[PDB]
């Protein structure tokens, strides 16, 4: 569980959220 | 280098020349330029390595796009237009500026109609001003009829199969990018897969693999410039960033009709060629495949990057203040792991 | 210093003198010595600060214990006896030695019967050997009848109320400690609350609060010497451990009938006085209270220590190898947070 | 949840487990 928590990717890109 | 400038058909001569490229401190080798039917191209994509595909027809209906066509047809929605007094358009997240009130951005975002962007561009060119603009806007429902038809005419058959074969998640957005000659997007990595579809003009793309994290010094995760390199490529500070002396890039120049696969977590520096006129690009951002069921050791570089990001996020949350992350990390390592 | 040596009743003179204390590089101030009925004593315990209680009668029935009485009555169970050719009995976890195969312990554990410990002690004293022994054994069901009765006669009324008032968890064990004069337990912290009940002879206790983590340089969590200081107090390496120049201790000498509260996470260095004969101690280890329901910011030092330990544990697990923890931490901080 | 995970104390002491 801890391992999969730490491996989880985000999805952030260079586009400003409103 | 990028590879010899491609000679354009009809004997129209070199599309560009090396004098249009900015000068940097590090060596590069070329990204392969291949047909989409070339099995080596599929091998690179499968292995999450960059490739330029020359013949996808991914945005074929957009290759006729210019400012006049877009102004007439793209509708009356708002477009984000960045303004800067430098060639560098360093990305920052406005929502993180509260965390770092001493951060003073060198670019500013203005919302305007497309015809106002065209007019402002013409004002600048007329007065010989030094102001620079970079329009960066996700395509949405407000676009006019002809743009909808052009968009529907993209090669969805080809890119849908890529998404399916690679196990990727959803297409999250298409960013329309219209830049002035000489504009630079400084080195950063994104957490999505990207097919980067060049439409007008030429962009020099310099990529660095995820295992060069140590050489490119991203900002802290909670800083507005999360995922961007702290190194000033025009004046690298080797005392603060000594392993930037070890960086090695993968380079290409894309022109109309080319598609660059920029794999998730790969660093990329993008510049619109000097004296090359305006550039137009549309990207295709896809969520990456999920974490695999079984983890294989030792981990890949991008997995360690994912871990490091999560450690920084969790510490910022647990300590109640993102400014306490650095002091805690230093306390952990000094005289213990360094 | 520790405070003036206490004068023993019946005009028996100073129990000990300062020539029996080892010489170290750092200053100290005294731990308060108070009656258990003194409201200041309760205030210190409530605030998780050390105090010496002089009149608890916590181990009153054990104050008659010596090697002859214990040998006759403690039974025929096995006792862990550490042997070393140095005065320092640095703790290490045998179960972590696989992680660090270049770690060569300076003390070794031997299981023996109590009469074999007494005999070995006498062999050493007879030949004037330099070998040192330290018996360190949790009390259990194998002890003989008279030891059971002595144990039942401890002041459970007093210490049960402490456990209840502080919200502590269970008593996990009582460690019987029998050391030779000059034996040293190097600086470490424990993750349990401790009432340290001195029975025979004198021990100099030097404590450091949890906010001196930065000055005491614990080993990596996965190293056999987890929770112990890397600093050699007899020859401090200020190039590797520069903030040891800033450490400040809380010092006392406990003798028969004294009880030192060693709060959870407090560093402590313990030495049996030079030329003072054998020492006997029994400790009382209790699990700490649970994490509170609501977290208050900014966090306490012991909370940040708990976080740091967990980060090291999680990274060791996620990276699949505890040796990759340091390189990842350095990659995270260098040129980013340092 | 993450905060309470990171704040959780262990119970290790200087006594060798068998
Ligand atoms: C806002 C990104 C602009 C970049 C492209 C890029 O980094 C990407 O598509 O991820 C450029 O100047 O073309
Ligand atoms: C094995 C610990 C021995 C120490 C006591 C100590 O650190 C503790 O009780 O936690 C000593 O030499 O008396
Ligand atoms: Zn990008
Ligand atoms: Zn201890």
């Amino acid at each position: 569980e801890v391992v999969k928590l730490l491996l989880e990717a985000g999805a952030d890109v260079n586009a400003q959220d409103k | 280098g990028s590879g010899e400038p491609r000679e354009e058909a009809g004997a129209l001569g070199p599309a560009w020349d090396e004098s249009q490229l900015r000068s940097y401190s590090f060596p590069t080798r070329p990204i392969p330029r291949l047909s989409q039917s070339d099995p080596r191209a599929e091998e690179l994509i499968e292995n999450e390595e960059p490739v330029v595909l020359t013949d996808t027809n991914l945005v074929y209906p957009a290759l006729k796009w210019d400012l006049e066509y877009l102004q007439e047809n793209i509708g009356n929605g708002d477009f984000s237009v960045y303004s800067a007094s430098t060639h560098k358009f360093l990305y920052y997240d406005e929502k993180k500026m509260a965390n770092f009130q001493n951060f003073k951005p060198r670019s500013n975002r203005e919302e305007m109609k497309f015809h106002e962007f065209v007019e402002k561009l013409q004002d600048i060119q007329q007065r010989g001003g030094e102001e620079r603009l970079y329009l960066q806007q996700t395509l949405n429902d407000t676009v006019g009829r002809k743009i909808v038809m052009d968009f529907l005419g993209f090669n969805w058959n080809w890119i849908n199969k890529q998404q399916g074969k690679r196990g990727w998640g959803q297409l999250t957005s298409n960013l329309l990018l219209i830049g002035m000659e000489g504009n630079v997007t400084p080195a950063h990595y994104d957490e999505q897969q990207n097919f980067f579809a060049q439409i007008k003009g030429y962009k020099r793309c310099i990529l660095f693999p995820p295992d060069q994290f140590e050489c490119l010094y991203p900002y802290p995760v909670h800083h507005p410039c999360d995922r961007q390199s702290q190194v000033d490529f025009d004046n690298p500070d080797y005392e603060r960033f000594p392993n930037f002396q070890n960086v090695v890039g993968y380079e290409t120049v894309v022109g109309p009709g080319d598609v660059l696969y920029i794999p998730m977590y790969w660093w990329h520096h993008i510049e619109s060629l000097l004296n090359g006129g305006i550039t137009i690009t549309v990207n295709f951002w896809y969520k990456g495949a999920p974490t695999p069921k079984r983890i294989e050791y030792p981990l890949k570089a991008h997995q360690k990057v994912a871990i490091m990001r999560n450690i920084e996020k969790m510490l910022g949350e647990a300590l109640g203040n993102p400014q306490e992350v650095g002091p805690l990390l230093n306390t952990m390592i000094k005289g213990r792991y360094n």
